[PDB]
């Protein structure tokens, strides 16, 4: 990953479940 | 319902459909010396299923000693006689219940 | 958090109502609880859509 | 299409650790009891009764309970227990009965 | 011996608190009225003596202490979740695979 | 056995403030790293609290029994002994009595006969009540007990249950916040209207050391409870003090961002 | 599977739930069944 995408990723932080994206 | 009869004598399921019909039988079914012809059960190994009649005369066993068909230590008679008398209150008054 | 709502019932717990209340009405109480939960779930699904 | 879930097998949580909140040996292990006419009264309240100690004596006599079956004395929850202790000769042990 | 039937607030109840304990298995516990299912797991979190049962963000019993023993047990649910089936068309074949 | 005393001086009660005091655990429910809001009786933040001074100062007044009460005392050398609870402090009604001497604490409720000035007197005299006729409940336990120690007590009467919560924090009211762990629960279920206090007297005419206590009343207003990673209360926010804390209650967070909010 | 021919297979099995009875029967050999908790006069 280029450092711009790395910075963008770093700047973003009982029956129910979360499906991982394809 | 939960009770002496509602657990070991007669059960009604939650989906039962019908009517319960009752009358005072203290005039006819009562006796001056007591009516012992009608009896009720108080001792059972487990809860009786609805719409099931129990006719077993076996002695209920509580301890490890075998009753051998008679009462004794940790052995009691399941069958008990009623106390239907006309000179007593509502509790001793027999009621004819038709389901 | 909407699961812990009374929804007009005596308590948000189901088993204590089942083992304490007379079933005849306990059925009505649990029906009201589950239909309130269904309303909340339908609202959540509509908002998600 | 469906969901996967395993089911529970047993329902056991702890054991009846609950200690006795009131002495009971004063009503049957006393050195001398009161008379038949001046029988003392004992008050039992806000306590717990441990009826599992019922087997202590080899010559222990049967219950012959009236109105309450000994099978269901455990799940009952009473609010007041009365103890009336006095001495009776051995040849009128059946005199204590209604009627 | 004589008693009273429903004439006053109850004082003398009989002991009905099960027989033994279960570890490393999800079974239905009844902690003095509350009923729940989960696996009793040891907890490294320190518990204050007055606290009896815990609460998660779902307002459910996830932690508890023994009513008699000073040890503390965490309620963790066992294996659960949806199951999906992958398959080709019925005209081609009938082989299927399971997926959790 | 009570006698009249005329050595008490007349002085108006003092008033101080209750900046960050009067927060306890709502129940025995354990929480970890979650923000929870509960509705029960609690002492309002930055609220009025009555102050009394005992040195020759004698302060044994008569105060009501509102639904929530708060008791704090800057205590040294264990001058305090206990409290009295009741309706008319006589044999016509049940009254709750609290004593805790150097070896144990005794919790007793009975129709005790209380005089107009209860007192306690090492300790070799016991003159509190006179008669005890209709009572069958007694309780004993381990004793709970420059300034060096502090005491904080609250009493709650809900559904016939009397709750006594205690916490000792050795170091005017000091500035700071601390938890108030529950201590003991008793199902008494009595009618209490006016409550008193017990003070020990030293004989060397009686002389008592310097002491002071605070009495307050809780309120059923909605608060905010913060649970840290250790399960103890660190900060609390009133929902009806100032609009910023009202919006903190509404947003369910201890900080608010820049924006418009109702 | 029970086969009768010189075979005489008449066992007693508990009735925990409902049972399914299939018979490849010729010339009407099987006549009926007996159901009861203990098969004595002490029960129905
Ligand atoms: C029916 O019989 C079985 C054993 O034959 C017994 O275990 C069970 O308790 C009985 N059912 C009732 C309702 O008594
Ligand atoms: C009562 O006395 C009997 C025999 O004297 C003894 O075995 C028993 O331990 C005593 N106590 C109780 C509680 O039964
Ligand atoms: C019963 O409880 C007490 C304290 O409540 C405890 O000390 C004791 O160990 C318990 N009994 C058993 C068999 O563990
Ligand atoms: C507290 O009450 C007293 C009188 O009861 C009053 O004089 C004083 O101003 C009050 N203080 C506050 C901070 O409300
Ligand atoms: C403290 O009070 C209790 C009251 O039950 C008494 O038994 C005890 O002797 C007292 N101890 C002292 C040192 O006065
Ligand atoms: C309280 O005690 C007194 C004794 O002077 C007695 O006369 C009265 O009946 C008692 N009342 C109750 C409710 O027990
Ligand atoms: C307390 O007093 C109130 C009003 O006088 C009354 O309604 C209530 O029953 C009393 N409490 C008890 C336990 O008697
Ligand atoms: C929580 O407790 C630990 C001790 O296990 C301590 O090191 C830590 O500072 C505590 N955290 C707070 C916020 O007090």
């Amino acid at each position: 990953r280029s450092p711009i995408e790395d910075l963008l990723f770093n700047k973003v932080t009982k029956g129910l479940t979360v499906l991982p994206p394809l | 319902q939960t009770g002496n009869i509602a657990d070991y004598n007669y059960k009604l399921p939650d989906d039962f459909t019908g009517c319960v019909i009752a009358w005072n039988s203290n005039k006819l079914d009562s006796k001056v010396s007591g009516n012992y012809n009608y009896l009720y059960r108080l001792f059972r190994k487990s809860n009786l299923k609805p719409f099931e009649r129990d006719i077993s005369t076996e002695i209920y066993q509580a301890g490890n000693k075998p009753c051998n068909g008679v009462a004794g230590f940790n052995c009691y008679f399941p069958l008990r006689s009623y106390s239907f008398r006309p000179t007593y209150g509502v509790g001793h008054q027999p009621y004819r219940v038709v389901v | 958090k909407q699961l812990s709502s009374k929804f007009g019932a005596i308590s948000s717990v189901l088993n204590d109502i089942f083992s304490r209340l007379d079933p005849p009405e306990a059925e009505v109480q649990i029906d009201r609880l589950i239909t309130g939960r269904l309303q909340s779930l339908q609202t959540y699904v509509t908002q998600q859509l | 299409t469906s969901n996967f879930r395993v089911q529970p097998t047993e329902s056991i949580v702890r054991f009846p650790n609950i200690t006795n909140l009131c002495p009971f040996d004063e009503v049957f292990n006393a050195t001398r009891f009161a008379s038949v006419y001046a029988w003392n009264r004992k008050r039992i309240s806000n306590c717990v009764a441990d009826y599992s100690v019922l087997y202590n004596l080899a010559p222990f006599f049967t219950f012959k309970c009236y109105g309450v079956s000994p099978t269901k004395l455990n799940d009952l929850c009473f609010t007041n227990v009365y103890a009336d202790s006095f001495v009776i000769r051995g040849d009128e042990v059946r005199q204590i009965a209604p009627g | 011996l004589s008693f009273e039937l429903l004439h006053a607030p109850a004082t003398v109840c009989g002991p009905k608190k099960s027989t033994n304990l279960v570890k490393n298995k999800c079974v239905n516990f009844n902690f003095n009225g509350l009923k729940g299912t989960g696996v009793l797991t040891e907890s490294n979190k320190k518990f204050l003596p007055f606290q009896q049962f815990g609460r998660d963000i779902a307002d459910t019993t996830d932690a508890v202490r023994d009513p008699q023993t000073l040890e503390i047990l965490d309620i963790t649910p066992c294996s659960f979740g949806g199951v999906s089936v992958i398959t080709p068309g019925t005209n081609t074949s009938n082989q299927v695979a399971v997926l959790y | 056995q009570c006698v009249n005393l005329t050595t008490r001086t007349q002085l108006p009660p003092a008033y101080t403030n209750s900046f960050t005091r009067g927060v306890y655990y709502p129940d025995k429910v354990f929480r970890s790293s979650v923000l929870h809001s509960t509705q029960d009786l609690f002492l309002p933040f930055f609220s009025n609290v009555t102050w009394f001074h005992v040195i020759k100062r004698f302060d044994n007044p008569v105060l009501p029994f509102n639904d929530g009460v708060y008791f704090a005392s800057i205590e040294k050398s264990n001058i305090i002994r206990g409290w009295i609870f009741g309706t008319t402090l006589d044999s016509k009604t049940q009254s709750l009595l609290i004593v805790n001497n150097a070896t144990n604490v005794v919790i007793k409720v009975c129709e005790f006969q209380f005089c107009n000035d209860p007192f306690l007197d090492m300790e070799s005299e016991f003159r509190v009540y006179s008669s005890a006729n209709n009572c069958t409940f007694e309780y004993v336990s381990q004793p709970f007990l420059n300034f060096k120690n502090l005491r904080e007590f609250v009493f709650k009467n809900i559904d016939g249950y009397f709750k006594i919560y205690s916490k000792h924090t050795p170091i005017d009211l000091p500035q700071g916040f601390s938890a108030l762990e529950p201590l003991v629960d008793l199902p008494i279920g009595i009618n209490i209207t006016r409550f008193q206090t017990l003070l020990a007297l030293h004989r060397s005419g009686w002389t008592a050391g310097a002491a002071a206590y605070y009495v307050g009343y809780l309120q059923p207003r909605t608060f905010l409870l913060k649970y840290n990673e250790n399960g103890t209360i660190t900060d609390a926010v009133d929902c009806a003090l100032d609009p910023l804390s009202e919006t903190k209650c509404t947003l369910k967070s201890f900080t608010v961002e820049k924006g418009i909010y109702q």
